[PDB]
């Protein structure tokens, strides 16, 4: 786009063209009737979560001290 | 005895003790002065025989039944304690309540985890 003291080139990430994102829509559509349901890759969010679990597995506390709840 | 009295004239008769932890207690008190050494958290030697000695007779029979009602306090709330602990036994349903439950204003505090019945 220009004009005529400014000019903006609106470019893309990825080639577009038509066949290009059938093939992304096909893949879509297919990944919603089998459930694949991919991973994230957050690896410190995976081994936090996981040794929160742990810590917090059968800690019977609030059995331990009376608190009421 | 008179409860025992009522039931061989063949009657059936009801029971109700208001605290029989304290018979217990007073014959801890007593024990030491008996010249008998202390046992477990200072309860008298002889706990579980003085305790069974009477709970083996508040029974019903084939002549008459004896139905029976005992509130048994545990001391500090401890559960574990010698006098709760002998007198689970002794006993046909067990309804146990707790702090926890009435400081939440439910009443009866009865613990649904812990109550149980024959």
């Amino acid at each position: 786009e220009v004009q005529p003291g400014n000019v903006t080139v609106l470019a893309d990430t990825a080639i577009r063209g038509q066949d290009l994102d059938e093939a992304r829509a096909m893949e879509a559509k297919r990944k919603a009737e089998e459930h694949i349901s991919s991973s994230h890759g957050d690896v410190d969010y995976a081994q936090a979560s996981a040794e929160l679990a742990k810590a917090i597995a059968q800690l019977r506390v609030i059995e331990l001290t009376k608190k009421a709840m | 005895t008179m409860a025992e009295k009522f039931r061989d004239e063949g009657r059936d008769v009801l029971l109700f003790v208001d605290n029989i932890y304290r018979y217990t207690l007073a014959g801890t008190e007593v024990s030491a002065l008996l010249g008998r050494m202390p046992s477990a958290v200072g309860y008298q030697p002889t706990l579980a025989e003085e305790m069974g000695v009477l709970q083996e007779r508040i029974t019903s029979t084939k002549t008459g039944s004896i139905t029976s009602v005992q509130a048994v306090y545990v001391p500090a709330d401890d559960l574990t304690d010698p006098s709760p602990a002998t007198t689970f036994a002794h006993l046909d349903a067990t309804v146990v309540l707790s702090r926890q439950i009435a400081s939440l204003g439910i009443y009866p505090a009865v613990d649904p985890l812990d109550s149980t019945s024959r």
